[PDB]
């Protein structure tokens, strides 16, 4: 926790499974931990940040990084709150906007590279199959 | 023995004494791998570790 | 609003006044789970009200799943009195409610994380751990279970007056996140 | 000679990072007063170096209980060469 | 002399320890070696703040105060021992490259894209 | 009376539902004796 309220205040924002995939912590002390550390500091007074970082080890370009920003935008404000962990919706982001794009990232290839199981890619696409429609701005 | 068994009754009392279930089941059908249906059952278990 | 919580869960204790044979008590009550080295209690129940007993060999016991204060109380009597069947001089004493769960939906989607900025001090939110947003409230002390849904659950409470207060509270704060 | 990695960087560079895949491979992943009385006279009668610590472990009771039973029921001694031996 | 050091010496000082032991007595005792595998070195890069990382050219090194460094890559052998008997590849660091060596982008470039690389030819 | 007796190995319920699996033992079921390795008792739990 220590260091993800730096990176959450360092402009960048991992998961915890992430630094948890550094650290192992239970991650459940841990989240009461970082809780309780963000309560203190509180006191003691942005899912979009992860796609670059995510398409950056999957070699993609820019575009649908930035697609998936709108589309990623476009989610959350309408309705479908989308995802409750909704970097679920970061991800299903990326492989819609590949599935927008012809070019290889089999979600197969997606969950075991953004560690995911492609059910809730299926489920995000699978409304966003629905919700592509109003999610054409190119 | 190669007999499969499954049980679904109603149960009624049940009880744990130092690692042993008791249960009792009331109206209670057993398919055999058949079904015959028994009323009376009395359940009582122990931990066999 | 016109809205009150819907409880969940009363949590309450009560004092029985006997040593029990927790063997006995599991052995020969209707209902009653007791695994000692897994709980050094029995987990006992019943069905009207459906409730769950946790007692303890002291006669300390603990009911939880009612919805009422009366059903609640009406649960430990019943399990005093099952106690009693066996033998023991069981006693329904010391009834007294720990816990009150309640729940209820505004019906609007929210706007948790304007919510939480604004109300830090009381909001602890991370959405990537739970979907809802943590609203710890001082008076009453009862801490609130928020999501963008409208669904919200309320704890912490002695009484269910503390958890109308609670609500009543949170609503103009709902509200105003209300997201339109 | 040295084969240099023809992959693109990402690929190459994302593992030795925060691969999400951890420990693939294993390697160094490392009571009654009537009944204590009675356990404590006996393992007493069964050893008079019968140390405490040995007891609690061994019977399997609650420290407190075993150590009372083993004070009045064994000769408690703490000094001398047989140090922790409950004769 | 510096061709020579990226293909031959790098790998010599590895091969020199790659091993070393720690034998951890039981009561049958334990042996744990660990030894390191033939070295691999990349094609240059940075890792930017964010976390992104990416091929860097010499010219975009020197507006950004960069550092013209490209990474190294080992084998590694974990292992055990209980003690006479046996129950990736790993980052270790970046190392800046002599310009127009074979390691640097450079050292095949073509003189024209020299101009769309913006480095004097 | 049908009294079976049965070693447990693993129950599960979660307060509407009894699980006990019940391996080696036998059933005594209208003056029949029935011998299984494995049984699943689904209890049902009002």
């Amino acid at each position: 926790a220590s260091i993800l309220i730096g990176c959450r205040r360092a402009e960048v924002a991992r998961t915890f499974k992430e630094i948890q995939s550094l650290i192992h912590v239970k991650t459940k002390e841990f989240g009461k931990t970082l809780n309780i550390m963000k309560n203190i500091l509180r006191g003691k007074s942005q899912n979009l940040t992860y796609i670059p970082r995510f398409c950056s080890h999957l070699g993609l370009p820019m575009q649908v990084t930035t697609s998936a920003e709108y589309t990623a935008k476009k989610c959350k404000e309408i309705k479908e709150i989308a995802g409750k962990s909704p970097i679920t919706i970061a991800v299903v982001s990326i492989y819609l906007n590949i599935l927008l794009f012809q070019i290889p990232i089999t979600a197969a290839k997606v969950g075991q590279t953004l560690q995911v199981t492609e059910g809730t890619i299926k489920s995000g696409y699978k409304i966003l199959y629905e919700h592509r429609d109003k999610l054409v701005d190119p | 023995t190669q007999s499969k068994l499954t049980v679904k009754g109603n149960l009624d009392t049940y009880g744990f004494c130092d690692d042993v279930w008791t249960f009792i089941v009331k109206n209670c059908q057993v398919t055999v791998e058949s079904v015959i249906s028994v009323d009376k059952l009395r359940i009582v278990a122990c931990n066999s570790k | 609003s016109g809205i009150v919580p819907t409880l969940q869960n009363i949590v309450a204790t009560v004092t029985l006044g006997c040593r029990l044979d927790l063997k006995t008590v599991a052995l020969h009550a209707r209902n009653a789970e007791y695994n000692p080295k897994r709980f050094a209690a029995v987990i006992m129940r019943i069905r009207e009200p459906k409730t769950t007993a946790l007692i303890f060999a002291s006669g300390k016991m603990v009911v939880t799943g009612a919805k009422s204060e009366d059903d609640s109380k009406l649960a430990s009597r019943k399990y005093a009195r099952i106690i009693q069947k066996i033998g023991f001089a069981a006693k329904f004493t010391d009834f007294k409610i720990q816990n009150i769960v309640g729940s209820c939906d505004v019906k609007f989607p929210i706007r948790l994380e304007g919510l939480a900025f604004s109300h830090g001090t009381f909001s602890s939110y991370e959405p990537e751990l739970f979907p809802g947003l943590i609203y710890r409230m001082v008076k009453p002390k009862i801490v609130l279970l928020i999501f963008v849904s409208g669904k919200i659950v309320l704890t912490g409470a002695k009484q269910r007056e503390e958890i109308y207060q609670a609500f009543e509270a949170i609503y103009p704060v709902l509200s105003e996140f209300r997201k339109m | 000679r040295i084969t240099t990695l023809d992959e693109t960087v990402g690929v190459t560079m994302s593992h030795t990072g925060m691969s999400m895949r951890s420990d693939n491979s294993n390697f160094l992943k490392v009571m009654p007063k009537k009944e204590i009385l009675d356990y404590l006279f006996k393992l007493f009668d069964e050893y008079d170096y019968w140390s405490l610590k040995g007891l609690k472990e061994r019977t399997r009771q609650p420290e407190a209980h075993l150590k009372e039973c083993l004070d009045k029921v064994a000769t408690l001694v703490k000094k001398g060469p047989y140090a922790f031996k409950y004769t | 002399s510096f061709n020579q050091f990226v293909d031959y010496t790098l790998q010599d000082i590895i091969c020199e320890d790659s091993t070393l032991i720690l034998e951890q007595l039981a009561q049958i005792s334990r042996k744990y070696e660990i030894s390191f595998g033939k070295i691999y070195v990349t094609k240059p890069m940075v890792n930017e703040s964010d976390g992104v990382t990416h091929a860097l050219y010499p010219q975009e090194a020197r507006l950004r105060n960069l550092t013209y460094s490209s990474g190294l890559f080992v084998d590694v052998k974990k292992r055990t021992y209980e003690l006479k008997y046996e129950l990736g590849k790993v980052f270790i660091g970046r190392l800046p490259i002599m310009l127009r060596s074979k390691n640097c982008y450079l050292s095949e470039a073509t003189e024209s894209d020299l101009y769309k690389l913006k480095e004097c030819p | 009376e049908n009294l079976m007796l049965c070693l447990y190995d693993k129950v599960t319920r979660t307060k509407a539902r009894w699980k006990c699996s019940l391996k080696d033992g036998v059933v005594t079921i209208n003056r029949n004796d029935y011998t299984f390795q494995k049984a699943q008792v689904e209890a049902e739990w009002v």
